[PDB]
């Protein structure tokens, strides 16, 4: 199940 | 509080009058909530994650209460798998990492 | 140490004796390293988050050192945009979120 919630701008 | 990381660091938030569960995420620049209605104007934006880029709606200056602490700032709404509280709001509530 | 969240929480890690920068990510269950040609047996896996899924290689019982603190466990390798330390290793070095 999805498990890597890295997030970058924009 | 002090939160260890054996399980996902989930907390209750209140936003636009409603309660939701969100993940405290030091790996996110921004706060991203699952599709929902929020009042006021928004702009289209794109953001990136592990799998690539998605389109979101950017709402500015939105009040949110996170595990009892008040924040007011930018909230992105879009097809994230889970509600995520990112650094933009983690800094408002005084969050640090410690080891 | 205490890491604040005004900036991406990038720290130095050591893997195979070699140094890399990685992001401390409380929003990741697992640890994923940018593509590198690590020796050893591996198994294919998919990891997911914002934007969908990517294909990675799963290595087991790999020693890592995170800001001088030793850890050992599962390390994924693939086309992540940045090296990410996830909870499987953050727990080993006694990392907490505090607010």
């Amino acid at each position: 199940r999805p498990g890597n919630f890295f997030q970058n701008r924009p | 509080p002090q939160i260890t990381l054996w399980k996902r660091p989930l907390v209750t938030i209140r936003i636009g009058g409603q309660l939701k569960e969100a993940l405290l995420n030091t790996g996110a620049d921004d706060t991203v909530l699952e599709e929902m209605n929020l009042p006021g104007k928004w702009k289209p934006k794109m953001i990136g994650g592990i799998g690539g880029f998605i389109k979101v709606r950017q709402y500015d200056q939105i009040p949110i209460e996170i595990c009892g602490h008040k924040a007011i700032g930018t909230v992105l709404v879009g097809p994230t798998p889970v509600n995520i509280i990112g650094r933009n709001l983690l800094t408002q509530i005084g969050c640090t990492l410690n080891f």
